[PDB]
């Protein structure tokens, strides 16, 4: 086939990153390692670190929308009660 | 398994059932044509075979009226000794289903029929 | 909308088949078949349930053979072409009381009794709705309702006005095991029988679910270990960087 | 570069149909593949628009087909187009295969292409058998019973695999609903296998009727072979419109207008015309297990062809004995197809046995011996000693 | 098999719709409907032909409305659930003479008369077979046959013995256009009618086939020209080989 | 993408044929040519040349198989007739 257009990812040998010099990487065989090392420390301290960093972003909009939903639900329950018909007619028409 | 019973069908004319998608003889059986199914040629015609091991009721008769050759149908009670002309190739069976004719290789198949007493019901 | 037209919510009863390892109480299914046949079969039908599904669940073989043979089904016509009837066999379905919708609406003042073979899956509330509906008929409709004639009050029914009167009264069915047939006893048994009729796969579904959840949680934890094993070399990889000398 | 090369999808379209370098020497037999593509699109579209009105129960299948014929607008066009287009698909597929084993296209660069072709052929045979079984006529039902009761000859698990095929105990409502779901399904497997057929073709390119290399002059597929394929497309549509509009029940059997009846045999059970040669192969062997083994061997013998062709030049363009025995094979196939439509009477069983033996002796005996003889004749006709 | 088991082949009569530009004679279909209704409708069915398909082919709208209203179909059951009947409308189908297959086999000595709504496509020979079968009954079977009782000789039927006796006799129907209604004329008319009942799309199919065959022949020849125009530069290509100098 | 195995057809520029030298090719615009040139001559003379070279290979096996089918069909129609029943009853029985 013909060659296609220029991409941003080559293959093994010509990926297309910059030239690399002076970076040395070391690694050990997994057969010589301990998997599940540090699971009981990461399960309590790392989990708390990640939760402390990323919970206001998730739980402030969740609190806003859940309070909005509960308030609208309470108003809909009030409007179709015996105590709140006399607002329901002047509310809908 | 459908189970068809006795007392509402009298002595001496046909039923041809359709069970499991296939049609088969039953008859209430005749006195010396049961005992003419003892008059049988054993092997100067096609098969050495078995009226006891073919039908165990001495007085009633289901077996698989699929014709012998590759699967056609006969008439009821007009033929050889008072019996069953299959016009599929011009051949003939009655009161125990034996060949005296034609290109047919073997007799007909009998399913596991059992009883309300010895009242004929098929399975 | 108003809680009247919503209908009052049925509470949570302690059914003996609620729970992930629980099974239908088959004695109550047998008694509930008796309650259906002696009371419910006058108006409602059960046409999704064959007779053969009852064998080995609530009755023996002979009992379902006799209960099928006490009915008449249409046979294939005779050699003269005239229509013929037949006593029922195990292959047949449980017959309903009315031959069409119009006979049902005629005999029940316009309303049509629903087929009960899927009714606990077809109502929000499950068995609790059916039990609360059967036992929830007040002696008087509460102060101020405009009840139309022929309609009865049941607050669990949406709107309040149901076209079915109270049909369960005490000791109207004698049980052959001597259980005291109160209103709640008969309603419990017929609701368990209706739940079996809706979900006849319930016990094997829960057993296969036990096998499946055990095997899959085994495989999930074991795959967590195999992933951490295969990835240990990449997790524990170190990089050092000495800046190269300029040329 | 051009946008038709610098895309993801248009790169594939360009590489396969626009800038594909074809040998300039290829004749009109190299249009059968694009013809089979057109046929496959015809079958899929008309089948979808008939499945919008088909009901698949055993009591509603036949009458739903006549509801398509009589009540659906232009539904006779759809049904006659689907049936005659299926038969035209098979005639064109037989021409594609006969070209392939005339011009030596099966040979050593293209053996995986030949084998993907054989898989496609098996799948189309299965698709058309299921689709003929969906209409549930009289030949449809009894064809289903004899072909499924073939599988009861396996001496251990045969009765249980035939009761698993049937969904019960003979051909009835589960069998017909099964055959509809599968007759939908296997065409999309055929479309996937056609994409794999094109992928296996594209690595080495197509052959040519000379059998010499075609690498020396080549022509892009657009504006030359697009129009040379358009010629045969319009011819094929013309001949198909003839058979659809003026002669629609000609290739079919009349007994598929009798509804299916499990109690009456139609006194000559024959399949559609394209399965008649394999039916005669199956009928020739006086045993059922060896019969189905020999029928599957008769269609799996197309795989021994790249290993029994013992000659150094590709194709029969320049050989006289290969040409002669090739056309002996082709008219043996036509006689086998005509034997498969006759009864089992006295000259026909011997004629079918001898024609089956000639069919198998072509691949296994005739092609090696004739290849070796033509090799040494090509040598000693021109070397001196 | 022998020639008797095959049946005698029907000759090629000159039908007025043989040929690619032809059309059913619609007066022949109207007369054939009359012969069907007056003779064939006693034993054979027409299960696939609605009443509305005759309007504008062989009869007028009111002419079909009256023939449909002279029959009685099953109505929807009334408000008490009892079954009801109804005069026919244009939506309904042409009713057979028998309620089931067993009535048919009882009335016609064991044999079942086939439904005629697809019988010229269901039989090898088609219109020639139906015509030659209806008019093929000799006055005596050939000397040597043993005809079973209750059966009749007809050599075009495979095997010879058919359970339909000769039904067409001279001037048993009077046509409303004064045609001399003999055996051959009535057989011609019913076979044209049965061919319409099998293929009610016949005229439109042949007309559309004229349109497609003209358009596609023109497109085929025009595409031959465009292919030759595109490939002109390759068919008229010239190669010259001067052998290169050795280096 | 990864490179795949060595094939026998490249693309426009590296088809993989031999080196070509000293071959000149000339061709005229089809807009300056006559299509349908020589069709009445080729229709009768070239078609006769093609038929004459390629018809014995097609019509000797066709003749053999058609004579075989005709003779077998005649034998069947003879044996299932009244004049040939004795040979039928000895050829099957
Ligand atoms: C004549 C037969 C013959 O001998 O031909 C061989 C002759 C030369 O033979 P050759 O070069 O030795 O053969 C080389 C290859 O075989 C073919 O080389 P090629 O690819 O250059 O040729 C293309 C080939 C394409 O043909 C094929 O490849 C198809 C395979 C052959 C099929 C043969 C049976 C066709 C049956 C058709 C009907 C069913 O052309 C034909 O073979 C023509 C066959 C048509 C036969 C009927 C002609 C009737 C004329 C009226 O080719 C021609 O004569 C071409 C004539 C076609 C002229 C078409 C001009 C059309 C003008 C416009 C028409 C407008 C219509 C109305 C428009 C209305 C506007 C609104
Ligand atoms: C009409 C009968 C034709 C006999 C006279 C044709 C001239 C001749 O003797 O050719 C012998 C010729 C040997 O010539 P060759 O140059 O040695 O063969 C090289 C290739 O085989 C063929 O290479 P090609 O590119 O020439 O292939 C085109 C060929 C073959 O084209 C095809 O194979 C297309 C096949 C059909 C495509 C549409 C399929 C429709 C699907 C349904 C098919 C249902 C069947 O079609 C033609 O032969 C067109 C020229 C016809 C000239 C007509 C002269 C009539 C007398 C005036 O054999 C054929 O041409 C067979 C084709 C006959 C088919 C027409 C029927
Ligand atoms: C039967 C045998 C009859 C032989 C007919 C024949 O061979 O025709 C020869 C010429 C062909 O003419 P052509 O195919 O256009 O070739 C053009 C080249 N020229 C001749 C100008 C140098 O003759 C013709 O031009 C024929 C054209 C007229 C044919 C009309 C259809 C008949
Ligand atoms: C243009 C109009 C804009 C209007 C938008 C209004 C809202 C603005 C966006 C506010 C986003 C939510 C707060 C994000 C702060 C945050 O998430 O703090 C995450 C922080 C810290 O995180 P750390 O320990 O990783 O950082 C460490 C500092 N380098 O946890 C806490 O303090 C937990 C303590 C309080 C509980
Ligand atoms: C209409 C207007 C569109 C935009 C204007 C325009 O046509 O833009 C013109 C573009 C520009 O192309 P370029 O090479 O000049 O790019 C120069 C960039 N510098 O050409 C194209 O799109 C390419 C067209 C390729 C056509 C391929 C046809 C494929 C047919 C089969 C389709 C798939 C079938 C699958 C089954
Ligand atoms: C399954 C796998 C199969 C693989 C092979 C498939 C190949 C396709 C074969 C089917 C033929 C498709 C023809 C497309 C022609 C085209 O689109 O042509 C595009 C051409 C390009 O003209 P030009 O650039 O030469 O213009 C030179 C100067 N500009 O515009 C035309 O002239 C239009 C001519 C009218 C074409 C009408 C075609 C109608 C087709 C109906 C049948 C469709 C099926
Ligand atoms: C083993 C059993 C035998 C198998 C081999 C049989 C092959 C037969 C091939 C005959 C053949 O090939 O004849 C093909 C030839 C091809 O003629 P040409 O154009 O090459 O003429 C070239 C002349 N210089 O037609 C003819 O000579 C003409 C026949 C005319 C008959 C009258
Ligand atoms: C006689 C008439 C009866 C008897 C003896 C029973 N039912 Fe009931 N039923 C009946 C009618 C006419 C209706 C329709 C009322 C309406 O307007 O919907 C019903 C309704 C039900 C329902 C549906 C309730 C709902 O729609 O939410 C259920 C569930 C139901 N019936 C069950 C039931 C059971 C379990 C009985 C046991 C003895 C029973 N019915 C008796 C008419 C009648
Ligand atoms: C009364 C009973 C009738 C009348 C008035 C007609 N038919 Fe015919 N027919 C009849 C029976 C019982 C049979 C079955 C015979 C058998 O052995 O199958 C038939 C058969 C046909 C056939 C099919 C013949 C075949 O299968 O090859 C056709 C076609 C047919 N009948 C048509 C027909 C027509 C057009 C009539 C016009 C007046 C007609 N029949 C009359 C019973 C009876
Ligand atoms: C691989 C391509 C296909 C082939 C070869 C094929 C073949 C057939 C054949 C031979 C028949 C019987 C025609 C007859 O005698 O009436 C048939 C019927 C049928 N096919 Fe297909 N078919 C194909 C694709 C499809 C697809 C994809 C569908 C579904 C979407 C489909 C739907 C049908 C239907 C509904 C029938 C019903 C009977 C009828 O209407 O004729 N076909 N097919
Ligand atoms: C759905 C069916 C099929 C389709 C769409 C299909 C498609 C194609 C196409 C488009 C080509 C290229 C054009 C050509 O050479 O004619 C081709 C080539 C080929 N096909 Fe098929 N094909 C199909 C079935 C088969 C079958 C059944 C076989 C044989 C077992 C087969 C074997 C080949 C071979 C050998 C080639 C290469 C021929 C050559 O160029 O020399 N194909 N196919
Ligand atoms: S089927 Fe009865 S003889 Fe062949």
């Amino acid at each position: 086939g013909p060659p296609s257009g220029k991409t941003y990812m080559g293959w093994w040998g010509h990926m297309g990153g910059p030239k690399q010099k002076g970076i040395t990487s070391y690694a050990v065989s997994p057969y010589a390692q301990k998997p599940l090392q540090g699971i009981f420390h990461n399960a309590v301290f790392n989990s708390f670190r990640r939760f402390k960093s990323q919970f206001l972003y998730v739980l402030i909009p969740a609190g806003i929308y859940w309070y909005w939903w509960k308030n609208g639900n309470e108003y809909n329950e009030f409007l179709y009660s015996k105590a709140g018909r006399e607002e329901l007619e002047r509310v809908n028409v | 398994k459908v189970e068809v019973n006795l007392a509402a069908i009298p002595l001496g004319k046909n039923v041809v059932v359709k069970w499991q998608g296939k049609p088969v003889f039953i008859r209430h059986r005749t006195p010396h044509e049961i005992q003419e199914a003892n008059s049988v040629d054993m092997s100067a015609l096609k098969d050495p075979q078995t009226d006891a091991d073919r039908v165990k009721d001495p007085q009633w008769l289901i077996m698989l009226g699929i014709c012998t050759h590759l699967g056609c149908v006969p008439i009821g009670e007009a033929g050889d000794f008072g019996g069953w002309f299959c016009p599929c190739h011009g051949s003939h069976y009655d009161i125990s289903g034996r060949i005296r004719k034609g290109p047919a290789p073997l007799n007909l198949e009998i399913p596991a029929y059992e009883f309300d007493g010895d009242k004929v019901i098929v399975g | 909308m108003t809680a009247a037209e919503h209908g009052l919510h049925a509470p949570a009863y302690a059914w003996s088949h609620n729970g992930p390892f629980e099974t239908f109480d088959h004695a109550s299914i047998r008694r509930g078949y008796q309650v259906y046949r002696e009371v419910c079969a006058a108006c409602h039908s059960l046409d999704r349930v064959a007779w053969r599904t009852l064998v080995g669940v609530s009755h023996t073989n002979e009992e379902v053979r006799n209960m099928a043979e006490e009915f008449e089904y249409d046979d294939e016509p005779d050699e003269q072409g005239n229509p013929k009837k037949r006593p029922g066999k195990l292959s047949d379905y449980i017959p309903g009381p009315y031959p069409n919708e119009q006979a049902a609406r005629a005999a029940n003042q316009g309303a049509l009794p629903p087929d009960l073979s899927l009714i606990v899956k077809a109502r929000h509330g499950g068995c609790d709705y059916i039990f609360s509906l059967l036992t929830g008929y007040p002696d008087e409709p509460p102060a101020g309702v405009a009840l139309p004639p022929g309609s009865n009050y049941n607050p669990y029914f949406p709107g309040g006005s149901i076209a079915m009167a109270r049909v369960l009264f005490d000791d109207m069915v004698e049980y052959e095991d001597g259980t005291p047939a109160t209103t709640s006893q008969m309603a419990k048994d017929v609701t368990t029988f209706l739940n079996w009729c809706a979900e006849p796969e319930h016990d094997e579904r829960k057993r296969l679910g036990l096998k499946t959840v055990i095997i899959l949680s085994s495989l999930y934890l074991l795959s967590i270990w195999v992933k951490k094993f295969k990835w240990a070399g990449i997790k524990t990889r170190k990089f050092v960087f000495n800046p190269p000398k300029p040329r | 570069m051009a946008f038709r090369k610098s895309n993801v999808y248009l790169s594939l379209v360009n590489s396969y149909i626009i800038d594909s370098p074809q040998p300039s020497s290829i004749n009109y037999w190299w249009n059968m593949g694009s013809l089979l593509g057109l046929c496959l699109v015809i079958q899929i579209v008309t089948g979808i628009f008939m499945a919008m009105h088909y009901s698949s129960n055993i009591e509603l299948a036949f009458s739903s087909v006549e509801h398509i014929m009589r009540d659906v607008h232009n539904g006779y066009i759809l049904r006659y187009l689907h049936a005659n287009g299926a038969s035209f698909f098979f005639m064109v597929m037989f021409m594609h295969m006969a070209k392939g084993l005339y011009y030596g296209s099966y040979r050593s660069p293209r053996v995986t292409l030949w084998n993907v072709g054989v898989i496609i052929f098996i799948l189309t045979i299965a698709t058309a058998f299921l689709g003929y079984c969906c209409v549930y006529g009289q030949m449809s039902h009894w064809g289903a019973t004899v072909i499924t009761n073939l599988f009861s000859a396996i001496p251990f698990v045969g009765n249980d695999i035939v009761s698993w095929l049937w969904g019960g105990f003979s051909v009835s409502n589960p069998t017909i609903q099964r055959f509809f779901a599968l007759h939908y399904l296997v065409p999309f497997i055929i479309a996937a296998m056609v994409i794999m057929h094109l992928m296996a073709l594209h690595i080495h390119g197509s052959s040519n009727p000379l059998g010499i290399t075609g690498n020396l002059d080549r022509i892009p597929m657009h504006s030359y072979f697009i129009f040379k394929d358009l010629v045969t497309v319009f011819l094929f549509m013309l001949i198909l419109a003839l058979f659809v509009f003026y002669s629609p029940n000609t290739l079919g059997h009349p007994d598929n207008y009798i509804p299916g009846n499990p109690l009456v045999t139609p006194a000559s059970i024959v399949p559609e015309w394209y399965l008649l040669p394999f039916y005669a192969i199956l009928r020739s062997i006086p045993d059922k297990l060896l019969g189905v083994i020999t029928m599957f061997a008769a269609i799996l013998v197309l795989l021994v062809l790249p290993f029994t062709d013992r000659s150094v030049v590709r194709g029969n363009t320049f050989k006289v004995l290969s040409k002669f025995f090739f056309f002996i094979f082709v008219f043996n196939f036509v006689l086998l197809g005509q034997i498969g439509a006759c009864h089992v009477e006295v000259p026909y069983v011997l004629m079918g046995q001898i024609a089956t033996f000639i069919y198998f002796a072509y691949f296994l005996i005739i092609v090696p011996v004739i290849s070796t003889i033509e090799n040494v004749l090509f040598y000693i006709g021109r070397v001196n000693k």
